[PDB]
């Protein structure tokens, strides 16, 4: 019931007639929709006029939320989306004081600090524009009285915890405004109320805790300013955060989130913190499993038999690993990592808490192999993990067999450290470890073959990590390692032959002709995955 | 970037 | 390192 024509138009009457009659749930295909779409409905006069009509029913807003408020809002900041990324809009200037007005309305509206899960719908898409619109310079008073003024009868309500919650994403968006980075230097009660709200202990094991983790983390952030007039009271509230709370234990979110930003801009014996990941590395991981004199697992909260179950599993692949690479069990020159650790967290968001601060990874992933350095002896190379119930059973370790391949593939195949390749490798050693651990079961492989849009041989092996592009890397990195194994497995241990030693040059070249010799049949071999 | 659809 | 798929 979504017609996205009638927003292709020119007249801006017509177009808040699409925007009141198709309401939000329709105006949210603009996001996605094609140029076409987006530079008819995005121009400047429309949303001038938008803005304009928005103000003057939002001045006659009388609480209980409103549907079309709800809509209006959403394709003012759905413009500023567009306008971002679509190269074919350029707002003129008069647009942005226009929306300013139409905001300014809502948030001089005497119901603006209404409860209600009503309210909080269209309360929800204004804070939102706050932030695409640039205009978080203009609202800092806003995020101090919200702070100040909620409670736990505004917290009753999901729509209200997740509208109000936006107010912590205009502080983060700031930092790119320099009217607001002008500004927030000077703003002391807006501090003082961030603190207040933070250390708010009743937060704590509640569905406001992110909420106050996230005010722990934008005050975090402030620590920035060492010189400003807010710089004593930022540092008072975080060193108050610090010692509130525990590192690992209830509230640890609120902890880390202070910890996270905090660590970036000053250093940790401000607040008498220094080395406290250490702690943390054996509070989170208090488990210790010893799978075999090479295998050890640190864990949150595995049962007996998911650890019983991982270590199986492991020894199973690496029997199958060692056999299928035909690697001799020798590993390559200057390795010296016999021995592995195996950490795994409780669930992903344990793993995002706790994995940055104590192994220094990206936790944006399923998953992360540490290899170091192995022609350090003593060396350890670590893989860091979490329990999923979508995981594998019987341990239910999410990428189980992924990491420890990456692991095995690092010390029998690819010589040197992480960094050291000088060509492309990506799709060999994520394609392999999807290869060994998944063999023939890969139902998402087949269906990026069946939904048209494939890539040649020479696109897989040029695959890199920018914009991690999971399809490319994962899926395609193993359609192409196992046409390899299965189709020119000699071709395959020539290949590794190069890489065992070290020698990328002549990998590049060995599978460059592949990528000249094999693409019809390789074309040929996916057509007929896909057929059966 | 702006914030993308909710 | 190299990461594991979400
Ligand atoms: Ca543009
Ligand atoms: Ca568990
Ligand atoms: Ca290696
Ligand atoms: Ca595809
Ligand atoms: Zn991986």
């Amino acid at each position: 019931q979504c017609d996205l024509s009638q927003f292709q138009t020119t007249s801006s009457n017509q177009l808040m007639a699409a925007i009141r009659q198709q309401g939000a749930s329709c105006v949210n295909a603009l996001f996605s929709a094609d140029t076409g779409v987006q530079e008819a409905a995005f121009s400047s006069n429309h949303m001038y006029n938008v803005a304009q009509y928005t103000r003057t029913l939002a001045q006659q807003y009388a609480g209980g939320g409103s549907d079309e408020l709800e809509a209006l809002y959403l394709y003012l900041r759905a413009g500023y989306y567009a306008e971002f990324y679509n190269s074919n809009i350029t707002f003129l200037s008069w647009v942005t004081p226009a929306v300013k007005g139409a905001v300014d309305a809502f948030v001089q509206n005497a119901h603006f600090y209404d409860n209600g899960d009503a309210h909080g719908k269209v309360l929800n898409e204004v804070i939102i524009t706050m932030d695409s619109a640039g205009l978080q310079h203009a609202y800092l008073d806003v995020v101090t009285q919200w702070l100040t003024r909620w409670n736990a009868q505004y917290a009753e309500h999901w729509y209200m915890r997740n509208a109000v919650n936006g107010v912590f994403t205009l502080l983060f968006g700031g930092q790119w405004n320099n009217q607001y980075t002008s500004l927030i230097g000077e703003q002391t009660a807006l501090v003082t109320a961030l603190q207040a709200f933070a250390l708010d202990r009743t937060k704590v094991n509640s569905p406001t805790e992110f909420m106050a983790a996230n005010a722990a983390r934008e005050l975090g952030r402030l620590a920035r300013y060492t010189d400003a007039t807010i710089a004593p009271k930022v540092t008072e509230g975080l060193t108050a955060i610090f010692g509130q709370y525990p590192s690992y234990g209830d509230g640890d979110a609120i902890w880390l989130g202070a910890a996270d930003t905090a660590s970036y801009y000053a250093d940790c014996s401000q607040f008498n913190i220094c080395g406290f990941e250490d702690a943390l590395r054996d509070a989170a991981l208090n488990q210790t499993f010893i799978c075999s004199d090479t295998i050890k697992i640190r864990s949150q909260d595995m049962s007996q038999a998911q650890h019983l179950a991982a270590c199986d599993k492991m020894a199973y692949e690496e029997s199958f690993f060692h056999t299928t690479l035909e690697t001799g069990n020798q590993p390559v020159a200057d390795d010296h990592n016999t021995q592995l650790q195996v950490n795994i967290f409780n669930s992903d968001t344990d793993y995002g808490k706790y994995a940055g601060p104590i192994f220094g990874i990206d936790t944006n992933n399923g998953g992360m192999y540490l290899e170091g350095n192995p022609a350090n002896v003593g060396n350890i190379p670590n893989f860091i993990a979490y329990e999923a119930s979508y995981a594998n059973p019987d341990h239910f370790v999410w990428n189980l067999e992924h990491e420890y391949v990456h692991y095995l593939d690092g010390r029998f195949n690819m010589y040197g450290d992480f960094g050291t390749p000088t060509e492309l490798v990506v799709w060999w050693s994520e394609g392999v470890a999807e290869y060994v651990s998944r063999v023939n079961d890969n139902p998402q492989a087949i269906a990026t073959i069946q939904d048209g849009s494939t890539y040649t041989l020479a696109q897989v092996f040029d695959t890199t990590y920018d914009g991690f592009d999971v399809d490319r890397i994962y899926r395609w990195g193993y359609l192409a390692v196992r046409f390899m194994f299965e189709r020119h497995p000699d071709e395959v241990q020539r290949m590794l032959s190069a890489t065992r030693q070290g020698r990328w040059a002549e990998y590049k070249a060995i599978i460059s002709g592949w990528a000249n010799q094999y693409q019809s049949e390789f074309a040929q071999w996916t057509e007929a995955l896909a057929k059966g | 970037g702006p914030p993308g659809p909710p």
